[PDB]
């Protein structure tokens, strides 16, 4: 732990890119968070909302 | 665009809508249209 410095920059780089990722599940209040489950099984205009 | 329709069929003839004319005889775009008119004829067609 000499180095805290450099291993802070790294963490915090990997820690937004970790989020960033996690962040495509959220629904945002859709009806799901899948793009080819609502396009699958929704009409075109409740799908475009 | 003129025709002759069933009555009840009329909630078909809209855009968004799915069923026997919606499919196989009358679909709108889903766009702008000018607007949907319609009367009955029992007088000049039954």
């Amino acid at each position: 732990s000499a180095l805290g410095k450099l291993q802070d920059v790294v963490n915090q780089n990997a820690q937004a890119l970790n989020t960033l990722v996690k962040q495509l599940s959220s629904n945002f209040g859709a009806i799901s968070s899948v793009l080819n489950d609502i396009l699958s099984r929704l009409d075109p205009p409740e799908a475009e909302v | 665009d003129s025709f002759v329709i069933r009555g009840d069929e009329v909630r078909q003839i809209a855009p968004g809508q799915t069923g026997k004319i919606a499919d196989y005889n009358y679909k709108l775009p889903d766009d702008f249209t000018g607007c949907v008119i319609a009367w009955n004829s029992n007088n000049l067609d039954s």
